[PDB]
């Protein structure tokens, strides 16, 4: 129920980096993503798609890069 | 052309040419509005959302950039949209991505599963450019009716394409499906469903 901080946690990344590759942010979210407890890389990919449909990242064309939108 | 200006004059209501005219227009060609012709026909004539009005100097302008100046040209022209749609992967990409947001409602974001699904059938026909076994087809179609996926985001759908060009066979999946992957978490729920 919880998933929020995971969500927090991308768009502080996507907002820094502005365009990364998905097994990057994937983990690279990972990195600094325990300390709060473990989460299994299926926890960080249905923050994506959350963000995905908010209106935070648009999926790059050949489908494996996410890109910070306004 | 004194024709184009004569057709398009010939299927208005109440000096419109909206949608209950292009219904009469394309049944006229020997479509039906629900066809992947008619998704190639409404890429041409540049619409936005199927039910929206079509101006005149757009009919009249788009007719004439093809060479037509008959409904026999018309038709003759549809077909071969068609038959592009199944030869050229290219020009099925590029409709496949146009149907979501022609089929879907300005009133929200996703479109229901139930209309996906009418559109998947067609698309994804043994004949088609992007082969797979009928009964994969058949497999998302279960699991969407069955875990209860009432809808489906343009994310989804722009993916399940790329998704399907990797895996023409569900024992494919099972084989090297990496769930570490970019690919949506429904997607992820469906090779779970897989067993």
């Amino acid at each position: 129920e919880r998933q929020i901080f995971l969500e927090a946690c991308i768009v502080r990344i996507m907002k820094a980096k502005r365009n990364l590759p998905h097994t990057t942010l994937v983990n690279e979210c990972i990195a600094q993503s325990h300390q709060r407890f473990n989460a299994k890389v299926s926890m960080v990919k249905r923050a994506i798609d959350s963000l995905i449909q908010k209106g935070y990242l648009q999926r790059g064309d050949d489908g494996e890069s996410y890109a910070y939108l306004a | 052309p004194k024709e184009l200006t004569q057709v398009f004059e010939h299927y208005i209501n109440n000096n419109l040419f909206d949608i209950d005219s292009l219904v009469k227009f394309i049944e006229e060609l020997g479509y039906n509005l629900e066809d992947l012709a008619t998704l190639c026909l409404a890429h041409l004539l540049g619409y936005k959302k199927l039910e929206e009005p079509l101006k005149r100097e757009d009919f009249l302008s788009t007719w004439f950039m093809q060479g037509c100046s008959t409904i026999s040209d018309m038709q003759e022209c549809i077909k071969t949209l068609d038959v592009k749609l199944h030869e050229d992967l290219q020009y099925f990409t590029q409709i496949y991505n146009y149907a979501f947001n022609l089929i879907l409602d300005p009133n929200r974001k996703d479109i229901d599963t139930d209309e996906g699904i009418q559109y998947w059938k067609l698309f994804f026909q043994p004949e088609y450019p992007v082969r797979m076994e009928p009964d994969l087809l058949e497999a998302w179609f279960r699991f969407l009716r069955d875990e209860g996926k009432t809808t489906i985001s343009k994310d989804t759908w722009r993916m399940l394409l790329l998704f399907f060009k990797r895996y023409p066979t569900i024992q494919k999946i099972i084989s090297d499906y990496d769930e570490t992957a970019a690919w949506p978490f429904i997607i992820d729920e469906f090779y779970e469903c897989l067993q």
